[PDB]
């Protein structure tokens, strides 16, 4: 005499625990993951341009140490910096070594325009055990040891104007000989000087004579300083003893590049996000692998897991 | 749910309804059937992946930040560095948990409107040929073939035809 | 939206409804008419000029701040200014885009509810002297004159005074 | 023999896009924009009190430079600082520029006081052709060059209390000759050095000396150094030669007062959010226009547009 | 609210309704009374003690952070300090209006919802005996005793019992 | 027949709370989820509080006698009190700030004594504006080397950090105010301290001359710190001037940090810590002070917000 029509809807043996404004577990009957929280533990080489500095530093490459010079005129989007790198050249520190990593890794190159510098009266190109080339003693390759030539050390005074449309860097040093002995036979002068200024900036570094822990058998150091000329400015050398000269500068850029501590072996494949971990995937909004990333990635979360409801209440 | 309908007065879901997110079963003289309501099931999948796609829409393309990890114990300026960064992180997890929260109550909510619109609408189209037991079934007060019912579920069902014979088993 | 009235039940809005959000379109013996219903329409305005004017509440007002552009190559502390920036400006963004979007579904649904919740009273006041044709009409099975809808429109019908006739009409 | 009530909503022919949590694009009957993205391109000159830099940046007006002289005691709520500004005194160089520039700016006066001090021994108001006041040589009106008087320069030792209810910003400098002939012509000794102490803090600073390049005519150079001095402390000034010593101090004070780098012109109207692309509203809740801002401002966001639904979904047809 | 119930065809609270945050009135042959329902009181503070369980769920637990009052002028770090800790303040500021706002708007929509729900339960349960009198209140067209509206308030009524009267009375 | 009646409760007078559309509008109940009120007394427990009384953490670090009773001090929270003050040799700290916030941050002032040789020159050197007891005195952590005889060596000492931590070398350099008093301590008219590891390097050239008088003295000292990494060496090489370690501190790495309050200190039980006193953290929002230490609720510029607990109340039409 009649019929009976009923309305539903599905459901499923197991569904997915997800939170809400008023339930911390409610069970759906699907979701979706919102957190990566997975790497493959390796570096994809595309598409951004890599470069795996193995050995070397950013610093070592730019100063030229001689296991180093592979890098010369390199490029990179991530400079990538292993744990196994050593320095095998001259003991050296860099004052606000921070800054000048940081600014040379945003630059992305190490392009090295070597420039004509009149020396008058002093030895170039001096060299040391700590720093083979080869079988003989050597330098960093972008850096000029100036010493006394005969008997005397002139003061030295030296300019270069930038002609160019962009910004130079120049690395220049002093050094810190350990003794007396050492700073009158180097530089003869007794007490050292060494100021490099542009029109706008003036930088004198007196150098300071002590021992300091034994590096490579030295006990000597030198100091590495930075100096940017821009377009239509000028860079003036002015130095009576212990002036470690730039053989040139720097070519300057601005974009997408960075540098990043990380043992993760590089592999061919593509990976917009990168992290010290590896690269990711960037199809989730939130990620929990690294703070730090490189590329188009989820923002970091605490979560290690956000589920997203994609499916009504489950309701077996 | 906000409407009472899943988890409500629909006692439970149908693990046998595997082509649909919503439909009918009926039971006549015939025997008994099945059959996913495709609008209500498009209508909630739709909401559900704009929502999804808003949610993914942006992957933030940054290349050069501040240093995360200190090797060295430098004091000022590395506090400021890793307190700028536990800030962003705390901003960043609050917004991601309270999306989720935000979205997933959402969800339940629609999922549960969506079949009370479904039920709502075939009870209307039934006019008084049939009476609510109130569990998202209708008693259906006349023969209603094959035929009949499906002409409810494609929404081509003519009150006028059987409201005679409805009226008389009812009332 | 979330109550299908909205884009559901009712086809489609009505171009035609000039001096009102919400309404009344009737047909009986002494023709066509047309109203609107001021309750509803006020109730959906201000709810929504509520959540404008909190939407719209407060200045922050901020006056030495960082610096922002830098001329020069600096190095950690620039940096530092630049990401502390950024991260404030996409905080900011985030808020803003959530915040539309929460708003902006809210009126949606709020709309909807407006135009069901004055459906349902309608309903409620014919009782048993109509029936729900489930398009947002109700066939109204007794002759209603211009005062009778009237009445309907104003929260005055008495429903007794046309059961009798109704339930004659409807279950014959 | 009956009647049909149909209940409904309006709608219009077209209304407007806005997104939502569940879609891109969704169609209201109205909407109002939320993202202020345009300016006047001009500075209104109320309700904040605006003074026009010119040719002269912050710091050169706060030591002197001959061509901003005009700026001396001059009070602000913001500093504009224009791109055609220039130096036009001694070559000089600020160690920490910006924090001088934004701890100046932020006090909003260059009040300056001259305070009496000796400098027993040694020649005051030195001058330079670099630096010229009219068709002759001068220096920063705010500075004083110490040099020798007749074959000595004594060792300075001066003191100067704070006796008052403010802090006091005393600015000094050192200078940087570019030969050992000019120190000791100027100064005599062979190596200077400049100590600027209160009780608790002190600098001390060493000439530095070499050849740098041509500005307007010098390869000399000057450093710029700061000292506050509070409430019951002390200035200490103690110097054998190279000192550029103050002639008093600026009043410090707190306050909204700052700084920003533009190019916009000053206008006469009223409006309380300033940019450097010029004034704009600030009803909106949010803007486009500059992440650079002052005053009461909406928030700056990178969206160009955020629509608010304030109207219902607009369903004109089927 | 969303439902229109609380402060909608409900036209007031009652204030008389002491034990429980939504119920039944009625008034039968053996006079009036009044009684709590229990299910969707319980549901109702269920869900609010639910958002409010996870409104105070962590604690941020800070250590060592960056300094916040300084007693020099310093310039350049410092702003940055200061900078920093009003942009966490702003935004943070926010974060607690915006989610008080949402979660008063949701508890109005949700307890409206409730009371709407055992409002439509109710009718359900009733079937052709009673009409909807548009206030919230049901008139029923038989002899419902006190153990009848008993049968209402557990969920037990029988319309078939009464199904006769009823329908001769309101026809 | 019958009447059934549906309804919900309502109170005479409820709360107000904001909405998404609404400044006002009242609710049966509501709770407040900012903490606006404290005690004023800081909790000793659960975390370890140290009172520095009349000392700051740096003066404590030093060796300031009147500080001394902090020696090899342990804390969670390091309370610096607005009365303190200082009481023995005048110094300033380049960079006060970043030394000040590493040792908080390290929680420990403890200090290991190893046995530098100071060939050549006179150690222990005292001053009466720091007095030890009845007679003149200096920083107990600090060794004044003054020339032993006639003449100031060059001193060149080294010392390994064979250990698996970091260790904190605390030194200075003397700006006397005299040539009189360089000469006459250090023999050398111009003096020179140079602190080393393998990767890093500091030197400080003293500058003669006055600065103001406090407690007696014109001269002032100048206070360096050096970190020396497991397997690396602090070299020190010095030809006058120098205030030399007496050992290092012992950095550690925790939950460690410092506060600035004149609240006293009570016996009571709270996790929260604000310079205004402990808060109750039941509350997720707070607006006591953006400054705390410890499991806080997060500082917001509103001093209240409310929470519907209950419907909207509507007990009239
Ligand atoms: C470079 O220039 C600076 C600045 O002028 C000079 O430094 C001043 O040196 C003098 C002398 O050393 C200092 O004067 C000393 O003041 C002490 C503090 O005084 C106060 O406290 C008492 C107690 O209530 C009050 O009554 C008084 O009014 C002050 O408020 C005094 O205690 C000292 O007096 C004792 O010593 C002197 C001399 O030994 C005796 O004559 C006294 O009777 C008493 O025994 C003394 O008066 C002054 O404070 C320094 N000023 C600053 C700013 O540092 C340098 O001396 C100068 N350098 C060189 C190399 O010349
Ligand atoms: C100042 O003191 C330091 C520390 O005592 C002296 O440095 C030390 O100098 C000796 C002399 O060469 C170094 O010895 C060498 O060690 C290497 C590595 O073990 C060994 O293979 C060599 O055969 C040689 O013996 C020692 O390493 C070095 N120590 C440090 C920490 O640097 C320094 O010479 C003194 N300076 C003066 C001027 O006296
Ligand atoms: C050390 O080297 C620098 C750089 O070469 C020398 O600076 C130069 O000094 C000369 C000498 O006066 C300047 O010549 C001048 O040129 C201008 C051109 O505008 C002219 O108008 C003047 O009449 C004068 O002839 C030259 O400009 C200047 N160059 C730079 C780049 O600074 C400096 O003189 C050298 N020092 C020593 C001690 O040799
Ligand atoms: C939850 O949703 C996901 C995504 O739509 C479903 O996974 C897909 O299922 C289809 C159907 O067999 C497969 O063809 C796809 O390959 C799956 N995609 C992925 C990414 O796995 C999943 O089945 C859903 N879960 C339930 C229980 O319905
Ligand atoms: C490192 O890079 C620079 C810049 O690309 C090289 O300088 C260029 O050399 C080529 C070849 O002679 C010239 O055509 C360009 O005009 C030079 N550019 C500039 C800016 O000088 C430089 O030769 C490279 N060094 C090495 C060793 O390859
Ligand atoms: C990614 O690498 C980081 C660092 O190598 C890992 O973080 C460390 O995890 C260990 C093991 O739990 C902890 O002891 C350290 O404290 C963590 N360091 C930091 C800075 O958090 C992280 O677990 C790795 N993640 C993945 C997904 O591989
Ligand atoms: C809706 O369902 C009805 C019932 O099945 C369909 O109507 C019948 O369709 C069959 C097959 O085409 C015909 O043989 C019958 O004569 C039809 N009967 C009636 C009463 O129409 C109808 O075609 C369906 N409509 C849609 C749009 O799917
Ligand atoms: C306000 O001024 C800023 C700065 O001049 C403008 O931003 C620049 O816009 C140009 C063209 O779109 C870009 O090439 C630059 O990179 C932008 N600079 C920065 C710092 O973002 C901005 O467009 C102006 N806004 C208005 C509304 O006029
Ligand atoms: C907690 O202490 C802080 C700082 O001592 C108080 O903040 C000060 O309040 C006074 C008066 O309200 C103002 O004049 C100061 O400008 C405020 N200083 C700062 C840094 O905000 C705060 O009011 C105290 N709170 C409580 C609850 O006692
Ligand atoms: C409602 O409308 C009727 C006309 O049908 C009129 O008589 C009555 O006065 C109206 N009531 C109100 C309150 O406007
Ligand atoms: C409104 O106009 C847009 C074009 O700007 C069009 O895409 C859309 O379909 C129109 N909507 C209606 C309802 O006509
Ligand atoms: C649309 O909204 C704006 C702002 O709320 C208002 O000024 C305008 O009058 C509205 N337009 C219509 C047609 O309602
Ligand atoms: C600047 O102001 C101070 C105090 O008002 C006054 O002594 C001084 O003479 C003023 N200088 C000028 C140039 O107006
Ligand atoms: C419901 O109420 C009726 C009438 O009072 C009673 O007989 C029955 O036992 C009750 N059932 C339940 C489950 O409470
Ligand atoms: C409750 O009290 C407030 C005063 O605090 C008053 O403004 C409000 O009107 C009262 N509400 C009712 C319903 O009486
Ligand atoms: C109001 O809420 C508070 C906190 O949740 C609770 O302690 C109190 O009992 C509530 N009052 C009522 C009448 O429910
Ligand atoms: C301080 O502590 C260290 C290790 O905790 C210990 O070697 C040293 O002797 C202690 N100093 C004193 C004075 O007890």
């Amino acid at each position: 005499p009649g019929a009976t029509l009923c309305l539903g809807h599905h459901a499923v043996p197991n569904g997915t625990l997800v939170k809400t404004i008023t339930d911390d577990q409610i069970e759906v009957t699907n979701a979706t993951e919102l957190v990566q929280s997975s790497s493959t533990g390796k570096i994809c080489n595309n598409p951004h341009r890599i470069l795996d500095g193995i050995d070397c530093t950013l610093i070592d490459a730019l100063l030229g140490d001689p296991h180093c010079d592979v890098f010369q005129n390199e490029t990179w989007d991530l400079f990538v910096e292993r744990s196994k790198a050593f320095s095998n050249c001259y003991p050296y520190d860099v004052p606000d070594y921070a800054s000048l990593r940081s600014l040379v890794a945003s630059s992305g190159t190490l392009e090295f325009i070597t420039e004509g510098f009149t020396w008058t009266g002093v030895t170039q190109n001096g060299g040391s055990n700590a720093c083979k080339r080869g079988p003989g003693s050597g330098f960093f390759s972008r850096l000029n040891w100036l010493t006394k030539s005969g008997s005397t050390y002139p003061v030295l005074n030296v300019t270069m104007p930038n002609n160019d449309n962009f910004d130079k860097l120049y690395i220049w040093g002093v050094h810190h000989p350990s003794t007396n002995q050492e700073q009158t036979s180097l530089y003869v002068q007794a007490s050292g000087r060494v100021t490099v200024s542009t029109r706008r900036s003036q930088q004198t570094i007196i150098p300071n004579i002590g021992s300091r822990p034994w590096v490579r058998g030295l006990s000597s150091r030198i100091s590495i300083y930075w100096t940017i000329v821009k377009p239509g400015d000028v860079l003036v050398i002015n130095s009576n003893g212990n002036l470690i000269a730039p053989r040139g500068y720097f070519k300057m850029r601005t974009g997408k590049s960075s540098i990043m501590r990380s043992d993760a072996p590089i592999d061919t494949c593509i990976s917009e996000c990168i992290t010290p971990n590896g690269s990711i995937p960037n199809d989730k909004p939130f990620q929990n692998v690294n703070k730090i990333t490189y590329g188009a990635c989820p923002k970091y979360v605490k979560q290690n897991t956000l589920k997203l409801a994609t499916g009504m209440r489950n309701v077996p | 749910g906000l409407f009472g309908a899943i988890a409500g007065f629909i006692e439970n879901g149908w693990e046998g309804m595997i082509d649909g997110w919503y439909g009918f079963r009926h039971q006549n003289s015939e025997g008994t059937g099945q059959a996913a309501d495709l609008k209500s099931t498009q209508a909630a999948i739709d909401q559900i992946n704009g929502k999804l796609n808003r949610v993914i829409e942006k992957t933030n393309e940054k290349f050069h930040q501040i240093e995360k990890e200190f090797s060295e114990v430098e004091g000022r300026i590395q506090d400021l560095e890793k307190y700028v960064e536990d800030t962003k992180i705390d901003l960043w997890s609050y917004n991601a948990e309270l999306l989720v929260a935000l979205e997933n109550q959402h969800t339940i909510d629609l999922t549960d409107s969506e079949m009370n619109k479904l039920f709502e609408k075939t009870g209307r189209q039934l006019r008084e040929n049939a009476e609510d037991m109130g569990n998202g079934c209708f008693k259906i007060y006349h023969k209603c073939d094959n035929a009949c019912i499906e002409s409810i579920r494609n929404g081509t069902y003519d009150h006028d035809v059987y409201r005679d014979e409805a009226l008389n088993n009812r009332f």
